[PDB]
RNA sequence: GGCGAAGGCGAAAACUUAGGCCAUUACUGACGCUUAGGCUUGAAAGUGUGGGGAGCAAAUAGGAUUAGAUACCCUAGUAGUCCACACCGUAAACGAUAGAUACUAGCUGUCGGGGCGAUCCCCUCGGUAGUGAAGUUAACACAUUAAGUAUCUCGCCUGG
């Protein structure tokens, strides 16, 4: 389903970052993956792609602000913003 | 005491503050709750010597973690405000400032505006006086 | 004493799922059930308040127009105070046109003066059907005009079992600068009289005794007895 | 719709939901949109609903 | 009138609970509507997708009258 | 995440027969296993399935998997050994709470008051005997810590007052 | 009635999963907000592509009737309605009411969630509704889901 609780802590570094910007962003790029995955399981599942879209603009978004605020978060990009 | 209704961040203190004072405007409402901050406790102070609002109590959960003020309007013994109209002037979308020597009197030469300045925030009469200009917060009449 | 609080003890709780919130800032803070319930101190208050109100206004050559129009119980006893204090007194509401045009009142009243003259001069060539017009008519313009049918003075002030209850009593009322009072209910909007009294009248013990004291307030600005708030017995009396 | 055993009474208490699902099917036998199906259905549902409310 | 929830047991499948299934049900394919039982939205719900699965499995008559 | 499966196997097949239908079902069957064959008995269908009026109804009681109950359905509905090939899932609407499904009990107690076993009446569901004011009750208000009362002062009760002296 | 971004979602059954409702000083510490450009989707006709086509109706065609029926009647009846692909990407997609955001008498209903308890009643919050206060449209009326209140952003607007 959502996929939420393992992901989190897996991304969860502390008890420090339960709602972190790495944790938030973590989730996003699972969502990414999950929702490729289900949509080309599921094609005409419009409702999918949409909210996929959404979740790349805020993951954009995330990523502006992670790099405004800590700069070493390309010095590790994993989560690199091209999507 | 017991402080409710708080608000968050709708877009900015001074919308919140005009929608919360028309809001009670409108529904012959006594006291409501905005936002707290430094220029908005200038102004609520300024404004119950002012007469056109009643007092106001600032209240914090423990720091900057909240920080609201509860403010109430004067009325009458006839649920007649004493506020016969405010106006927000300090936008984010538009910041407005104005000269010392460049400040009306609101109504009819009776109304006084909330004017931020260089050092200071006071009334429009005192700015105008002060030699000293700057923003404006709220015309008030 | 005068308005006691010993009478201030069954006025609470009427007809509930219909209420004006505006009420519950006059009244009381009312539960979500609709507890129309009212407070006793600031009843007394106000009730006190609207008693030595109307007292000094009577006390000016003024009056008092009783208004009695619920089912019976409202208007049998404002007909006992007028029988009690002279005051004008309700029988059915007039349909409006009294005060604002003076002459639809004299006209009322004239026609029953009329109308009681005839009856009382010539009954012999009258017919049955004549003698049933005569009658209607009489009835007619006494419930089409109840506080004008015998005189054309414009009353100084009026009550109403409810200012919501009567269109005609509030455009009548209006139309003149006077303190108008009425006995308001929780399903009453405030804002149609000059000092609320809020409290019950579906229980009658509260209404009747709401304008008997009333009837008190105007007959002692009479100089004439008062019975309550100086007799410490309330009246026991199911609504008619 | 089977109502057995009586000529008339069990006939009476057929007749009613037999009526209602040989509508039920006419009003299925003739092709259109459903716009009009539909608010002709909910106009007559809001009817019963408001004489029972 | 609220019928599920009651005497239903939240999680209705078609073993162990037919009868309430049933109480909206006659041999004639319908369902009784909310002016006969004003069951909520899961419950009705319940009904729908219950009676209609066991139409469905051949349980009752999926149309038959 | 559990499995109710029920499988309705052709006709009036002899119960050792059908239960070696059952169990090549469970051999095309992917999803976990501890599912043994429950007859539920010979059950009259409302209509033939494909030829059979009436057809042998089993039962399936175990945990559920995700990507392994579709193969399982479309092989089962092929498989013409079973006419139907059911699935319950574990969520279809109930609770899964310490607090709503425990509710139950009052359900129990429902059922228990259903009938009318006494004179006394405790019957009508919906009928409110109000032994409840408790609960949640809580939007959770903003608790208030003072840091400064200008004029605490505060206007109230504004009685409807208008030319207090008329005599 | 709820949900889905509109388009929409109803014979049932399963799965992936968007998203939702309830309360969280709980965590980054404004990471925010929209949106010209830009990205994706987008009823449907009807286009061709492969099947079957059950049925029918654009077109077409006969009998009516008509001042005349390829209009209202029907029969025959194709494209199409069906599905797979694109494109058509428009709709009464209009609530002719933008998105994010916070606030405004109530009242009577419903659904969902949280607590509780034979049920239930009840409270909380939303969703889904209305009369109506206030407020706001010339007016019609909306009105706690506004066309009320206000901030950021955008799109639409000056005579036929």
């Amino acid at each position: 389903q959502i996929d939420k609780n393992g992901i989190i802590k897996s991304a969860q570094l502390h008890d420090k970052d339960v709602g972190s910007i790495q944790v938030q962003v973590s989730l996003l790029t699972s969502q990414i993956k999950q929702l490729t995955d289900h949509l080309l399981a599921n094609k005409k599942d419009f409702i999918s792609k949409r909210g996929l879209y959404a979740k790349v603009s805020k993951r954009k978004r995330l990523l502006k602000y992670l790099k405004h605020n800590d700069l070493e978060a390309y010095r590790n990009l994993v989560k690199t913003l091209n999507l | 005491i017991t402080t409710t209704k708080p608000i968050k961040a709708h877009f900015d203190p001074v919308a919140d503050l005009l929608t919360k004072i028309n809001n009670a405007r409108k529904a012959k409402l006594m006291t409501v709750t905005t936002i707290a901050s430094k220029l908005k406790i200038a102004i609520l102070e300024i404004l119950v010597k002012e007469g056109y609002l009643a007092n106001f109590q600032v209240l914090e959960n423990k720091s900057k973690t909240k920080r609201i003020v509860t403010f109430n309007l004067k009325y009458t013994q006839r649920r007649i405000p004493s506020i016969n109209g405010v106006k927000q002037i300090s936008k984010p979308g538009l910041r407005i400032y104005r000269p010392f020597e460049k400040l009306p009197l609101v109504l009819n030469g009776l109304g006084i505006a909330i004017i931020s300045t260089s050092d200071g925030v006071m009334t429009d009469k005192v700015a105008r006086l002060k030699k000293i200009g700057g923003e404006i917060l709220a015309y008030v009449w | 004493s005068l308005a006691k609080l010993g009478e201030m003890r069954t006025h609470v709780g009427m007809v509930k799922r219909y209420w004006n919130p505006k009420m519950g800032f006059f009244i009381e803070p009312e539960r979500k059930h609709n507890n129309d319930h009212f407070v006793l101190e600031l009843q007394r208050q106000s009730l006190q308040t609207a008693y030595n109100y109307v007292k000094e206004v009577a006390q000016n050559n003024g009056q008092i127009l009783f208004v009695g129009t619920k089912n019976d119980y409202v208007k049998k006893l404002v007909n006992n105070i007028a029988k009690r204090v002279d005051v004008a007194f309700i029988t059915q509401r007039w349909l409006g046109g009294t005060l604002t045009n003076f002459k639809t009142l004299s006209i009322s009243i004239n026609k029953l003066n009329k109308l009681v003259e005839k009856q009382a001069e010539n009954a012999a060539d009258l017919t049955k059907k004549e003698n049933l017009m005569l009658s209607r008519e009489i009835e007619r313009l006494e419930k089409f005009f109840g506080g004008v049918k015998s005189l054309k003075r414009l009353p100084n002030l009026l009550i109403v079992d409810d200012p919501v209850y009567e269109k005609n009593a509030v455009a009548e009322a209006n139309i003149l600068r006077i303190p108008v009072v009425a006995l308001c209910n929780t399903n009453t909007n405030p804002e149609l009289v000059d000092f609320i009294i809020p409290a019950n009248n579906h229980q009658p013990q509260s209404t009747c005794l709401l304008m008997n004291l009333l009837a008190d307030a105007v007959a002692e600005a009479k100089a004439m007895p008062t019975m309550f708030a100086y007799k410490p017995d309330e009246e026991i009396q199911i609504e008619i | 719709e089977v109502k057995n055993d009586d000529l008339e009474l069990a006939l009476k208490k057929f007749k009613r939901v037999s009526l209602e699902i040989r509508r039920l099917a006419q009003r299925h036998e003739y092709h259109l949109r459903k716009g009009m199906r539909l608010r002709e259905k909910r106009k007559i549902a809001q009817k019963k609903r408001r004489k029972f409310r | 009138y609220c019928r599920f929830c009651a005497i239903g047991q939240l999680r209705i499948d078609l073993i162990d609970d037919l009868e309430a299934l049933k109480r909206f049900l006659s041999p004639y394919a319908k369902i009784n509507p909310r002016r006969i039982t004003g069951n909520c939205q899961m419950h009705q719900r319940h009904v729908a997708k219950a009676l209609k699965r066991a139409r469905y499995l051949a349980l009752v008559p999926f149309v038959k009258d | 995440m559990q499995y109710n499966i029920i499988l309705l196997v052709d006709g009036s097949l002899s119960l050792e027969q059908a239960n070696q239908v059952n169990e090549k079902q469970q051999q095309t069957l992917t999803n976990v296993e501890g599912l043994q064959t429950e007859y539920l008995g010979l059950k009259e269908l409302a209509y033939p399935i494909k030829k059979q009026l009436s057809a042998h109804y089993y039962r399936w009681k175990f945990s559920g998997d995700n990507q392994s109950t579709k193969d399982f359905k479309r092989t089962a509905n092929i498989n013409k050994q079973v006419l139907r090939e059911l699935i319950i899932n574990l969520e279809r609407e109930y609770g899964y709470l310490a607090s709503i499904n425990p509710k139950k009990q009052q359900l129990a107690l429902q059922k228990r008051a259903k009938y009318d076993e006494i004179i006394a009446r405790e019957n009508n569901p919906e009928n409110p005997d109000v032994p409840v004011t408790s609960g949640l009750a809580s939007t959770q208000p903003r608790l208030s810590r003072t840091e400064k009362a200008q004029k605490p002062k505060e206007e109230l009760w504004d009685v409807v007052q208008k030319m207090g002296n008329f005599d």
